[PDB]
C-alpha cells in the first residue's frame, strides 16, 4: 500500500510541471492580450475623438 | 493479553480512515447537490441569455 | 401575459422548494443506509461475541 | 404566450410526480431510522453482556 | 481463537475503509474537478450577458 | 510514513486539483475577455468612423 500511495504521487508530480507552465502562460497571455489590445483600442479611439 | 494490545493497533488505523471515510463520504454528497444546482442556474442564465 | 408569467413564479418557485427538499432527504437517505450497515456490523461483532 | 403555455402543462405535472415520490422515499427513511437508533442501542447492550 | 477472528475482521475494516475511501477519493476528484468546470461555464453566460 | 505519506499526497492531490480547476477558470476568463473586448471596441470603432 506505501508503494501505491508513492507510486501514485510520483506519477502526479511530472503532471503537476505542465500544469504549472500552463498555468504562467495563460496568465500571461490574458494580461498581455488585454494591456496590449485594450491600450491600442483606448489610444485609437481617443485620436478618432 | 498481546492479541489484546494488537487488536487495538488496528483500531486506531480504522479510527483514522473512518474519519477520512466519514469526510469523503458527507463531501461526496454535497458534491452531488451542487452539480445539481449549478445545472439548474445554467439553464436559467442560458434561457435568459 | 403578466398574469400568466406571475401564476408560473408561484408554481415553478414552489416546485424548486419541494425539489430542493427531496434532494436533501433522498442524500440523508444514502448515508442512513450506508450508515446502517456500519451500525448493523459493529452490532453483529459485539453480537458475534 | 405559446411558450409560456406549454411551459406550464409540463410544470405542473412535474410537481404532482415529484411529490409522490418524495412522500414514498420518505417512508422508507423513517423506518431505517428507527432500526439504526435500535442498533446502536442493542449494540450498547451487547457490550454489556 | 475469536482474537484470531477479531483482529483479522479489524485489519477487514481498514481494507474495507480504505476501498471505500479510495473509491470516493478517486470518484470525488471527479465531481470536483467537474464542479470548476460547470462554474467556470456559468462565467461564459454570465460574461456573455 | 505511511500515514504521513497520504498527508502529503493528499495535500497534492488538492494542490492540484486547484491548479486544474484554475486552469479552467483561466480559459473560460480568456475566452470571455476576448469577445468581450473585441465587440465592445469593434462596435466603438464603427460609430466612430
Amino acid at each position: 500500500d506505501l508503494n501505491l500511495e508513492r507510486s501514485h504521487a510520483q506519477k502526479n508530480e511530472n503532471a503537476r510541471q505542465q500544469l504549472e507552465r500552463q498555468n504562467k502562460e495563460l496568465k500571461v497571455k490574458l494580461q498581455e492580450m488585454e494591456g496590449t489590445v485594450k491600450s491600442k483600442y483606448k489610444a485609437s479611439i481617443t485620436a478618432l475623438e | 493479553t498481546d492479541l489484546e494490545e494488537r487488536l487495538r493497533r488496528e483500531e486506531k488505523q480504522r479510527q483514522e480512515l473512518e474519519k477520512t471515510r466519514r469526510k469523503l463520504e458527507g463531501d461526496s454528497t454535497d458534491l452531488s447537490d451542487q452539480i445539481a444546482e449549478l445545472q439548474a442556474q445554467i439553464a436559467e442564465l442560458k434561457m435568459q441569455l | 401575459r403578466g398574469e400568466l408569467a406571475n401564476e408560473v413564479k408561484v408554481l415553478l418557485q414552489g416546485k424548486g422548494d419541494s425539489e430542493h427538499k427531496r434532494k436533501k432527504v433522498e442524500a440523508q437517505l444514502q448515508e442512513l443506509q450506508v450508515k446502517f450497515n456500519e451500525g448493523e456490523r459493529v452490532r453483529t461483532e459485539l453480537a458475534d461475541k
